[PDB]
Parts: structure tokens; C-alpha cells; sequence
């Protein structure tokens, strides 16, 4: 068992009508476990995953998130002028930790400004890396103050892993519940060619593979994949298509492998 | 580029007259402000909900919008997307696969 905790933080000068200017979404193994935003000013668990959470934990999460909102607001009111500024701007942060199968730990801590790399912090060497000479200014100020490095060594290597263990335990029912995909194979003709589409609906967990086979042999060369995309209930969706002559339409199988299937499933049109 | 890449799909394999959920997923775009509207025959579907703004590892933003619906073989479903990178709204038609 290798597991991951990740936070995705966005601050926005122009989020759009009725939308919060600062958002946090937290993930455990590609399941959203909680969120914060600047409209509610409240960090809240996803009760379908974390059904019996104590208020005190989330009181703490709320105050830490409100501090993050203040910091993003401070930076959004400074970085545009420093980069030289006139349009809308965004700030982003992703950080978290992994617990590898052998118990060793990894920390991640990366920032972006207007959608471009800005700053990273490496927990194991306690060093920063700046993406450009403007970011370098913040790098040098943070390392010279000598405070950020120790706080985030703690935050990533101690607090994050503790919270990961807590979420893994509290959310074990949701995290371990396998959901088999429902697979639909479809074909539509146009300009004299048959496009065969294999759609896998509603699987969990997230990893899946989909291949197209003819006469039992794989045919990757003319396959298009749509990617793994989310449903709103925490399951996922994935797709694959292939173009073929309408005569050979009965000769193609899409092969679906997923942890919920003891053996890969073969589906035809 | 940084225009939205959009997929429209139903939560369950679709069949006429059976309750379902219609999804519109936009990804790979920047800036994060974006308009995403599910429609039935050009009419905004009621009860639509949006995900909390988030982003991919490469920093590009993404958003899922979904709404309960009962697909009808007589109807066209689509997702209308407006974004700063887009001179005009983009309409993505749902392919029902009935
Ligand atoms: C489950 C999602 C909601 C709860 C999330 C928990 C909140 C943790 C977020 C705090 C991180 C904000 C820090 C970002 C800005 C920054 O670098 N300030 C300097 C510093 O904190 O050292
Ligand atoms: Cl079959
Ligand atoms: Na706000």
C-alpha cells in the first residue's frame, strides 16, 4: 500500500460571477476528502468518505485554510506589479505527502503564478528552487528569513503524514469499496467508416486500462483515448475509440482491466 | 493551447426514459473563469451543479458540471462553454449511444 495526500489551492482575482476567489480541494488517493472556499470560510469533510468526523479536527483545518487565503490574497496583491499586471491573475499551490509501501515518506510543495511555475520547496534537502529571476526574489527572502523551511519540513513530513493516516483510517470504507465499471460499446457510421467507441462508466478506484483488439490481436495504432474523467459521486469514466470498415465491425473487442474485475473484461459491439 | 478541452458524458450508460446524470467536463484551460451550461434542446437544464475549482498537475484548470436528467430519444443534449480564449461560445453535443 502506497498512499498520497494532496491539497490543491487556487486564489483568483477574477473567479467569475458568484464564485469564491480562493478554493482548496484535498485528495486522498484520488478521492476528494474535503474542501474550503472563501465564501463559506469553512473547511468541510466529504461525509460520504468521512462520515463521522469530529468538529475539533475541522476547526483546525478551517483556521489553517483561512491563513492560506490571507497569504494568497497578499501575494496576488504584489506579484503582478513585480512581474510588471493589467489583466486577471491567479495563484496556485499544490502540496502534500506520500507514504510509500515500505513506510518512507515524500513531501511535495509547489507554487504557480498566472498558471506558470513559480517556486518549489524540496523537503529532503530543505532547499527552494525558483522558476525565474522574479521568483528568485521570494526564494532568497524566504531562505534568508530561515522560517519557511522548518515550518514546511514539519508541515509536509509530520502534519501531512499524520493527517494522511487519519484520513486513510477514517475513510477506509469508502476508500476500499470497489465499483465495477459498466461498459458500453457503440458504433456510428459516417462518410462510409464505422467509429467504434468503448465507454467505461462509474468505476472506482481510478486506475483503468482500455484497449481495442481485432482477431484477438491489439490495435493501438488507430485508437484514440478520451482520458479518465470524474463523475460527481467520486467514480470515474474513461473511453476509447477506433475507426474501422463497417464490414469488420463484429471483429473488434475492447478489453477493460480494472481492480474490480478479477479478469479483464472483453466487450463487443 | 489553453482553451478548454470538453467532454460530455452520462454517469450511467444511457437508455431512453431511465433516470441518469449528464456530465460536462472541461479541462486544460486558463484562466480559471469559465462558463459551462448543460442544455436540453438549447434550454439550460435545471438543478445543475459545479465542482470546486481545481487543476491538473500541469497547473491547467478543470471543472465538472452535472445535472440529473431522463434522456429522451427526441431531444438534443449539449454543453455550452464560454471562455476568454474563445471568441464565441462552443457547443459540445452529447452523443447518446442509445
Ligand atoms: C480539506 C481541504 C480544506 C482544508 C485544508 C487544510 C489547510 C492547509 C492549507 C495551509 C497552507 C497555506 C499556505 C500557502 C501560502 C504560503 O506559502 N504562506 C507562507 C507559509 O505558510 O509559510
Ligand atoms: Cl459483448
Ligand atoms: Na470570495
Amino acid at each position: 500500500g502506497s498512499h498520497s495526500l494532496r491539497y490543491f489551492l487556487t486564489g483568483m482575482t477574477d473567479p467569475g460571477p458568484g464564485m469564491p476567489r480562493f478554493v482548496i480541494v484535498g485528495y486522498v488517493d484520488d478521492k476528494i476528502f474535503g474542501t474550503y472556499n472563501s465564501k463559506s470560510r469553512t473547511a468541510q469533510p466529504i461525509v460520504e468518505m468521512l462520515p463521522q468526523e469530529d468538529q475539533e479536527h475541522w476547526d483546525t483545518q478551517t483556521q489553517k485554510a483561512q491563513g492560506g487565503e490571507r497569504d494568497f490574497d497578499w501575494n496576488l496583491n504584489r506579484l503582478p506589479e513585480r512581474y510588471n499586471s493589467k489583466g486577471s491573475h491567479t495563484m496556485q499551490m499544490m502540496f502534500g505527502c506520500d507514504i510509500l509501501e515500505d513506510g518512507s515518506i515524500r513531501g511535495y510543495d509547489q507554487y504557480a503564478f498566472d498558471g506558470r511555475d513559480f517556486l518549489a520547496f524540496d523537503m529532503d534537502t530543505m532547499t527552494f528552487t525558483a522558476a525565474d529571476p522574479v521568483a528568485e526574489i521570494t526564494k532568497r527572502r524566504w531562505e534568508t528569513e530561515g522560517t519557511y523551511a522548518e515550518r514546511w519540513k514539519h508541515e509536509l513530513g509530520t502534519v501531512c503524514v499524520q493527517n494522511l493516516r487519519r484520513y486513510l483510517e477514517h475513510g477506509k470504507a469508502a476508500l476500499k469499496r470497489r465499483v465495477q465499471p459498466e461498459v458500453r460499446v457503440w458504433g456510428k457510421e459516417a462518410d462510409g467508416i464505422l467509429t467504434l467507441s468503448c465507454h467505461a462508466h462509474g468505476f472506482y478506484p481510478r486506475p483503468i486500462t482500455i484497449s481495442w483488439m481485432k482477431d484477438g490481436m491489439v490495435r493501438d495504432q488507430e485508437t484514440r483515448w478520451g482520458g479518465i474523467v470524474p463523475n460527481s459521486d467520486g467514480t470515474y469514466h474513461a473511453s476509447a475509440a477506433i475507426d474501422v470498415l463497417p464490414e469488420d465491425g463484429d471483429k473488434y473487442w475492447c478489453r477493460v482491466e480494472h481492480a474490480s474485475l478479477p479478469q479483464p473484461g472483453l466487450f463487443s459491439w | 493551447d489553453l482553451t478548454p478541452k470538453v467532454q460530455v458524458y452520462s454517469r450511467f450508460p444511457a437508455s431512453a426514459g431511465t433516470k441518469n446524470v449528464l456530465n460536462c467536463f472541461a479541462a486544460g484551460f486558463h484562466p480559471p473563469k469559465i462558463s459551462i451550461t448543460l442544455m436540453k434542446d438549447g434550454v439550460p437544464m435545471e438543478g445543475a451543479q459545479y465542482s470546486d475549482m481545481s487543476f491538473n498537475d500541469d497547473w491547467t484548470f478543470q471543472r465538472l458540471v452535472h445535472a440529473d436528467f431522463t434522456p429522451s430519444s427526441g431531444s438534443t443534449y449539449a454543453c455550452k462553454v464560454e471562455h476568454e480564449t474563445l471568441k464565441e461560445p462552443q457547443v459540445y453535443k452529447w452523443d447518446p449511444e442509445f
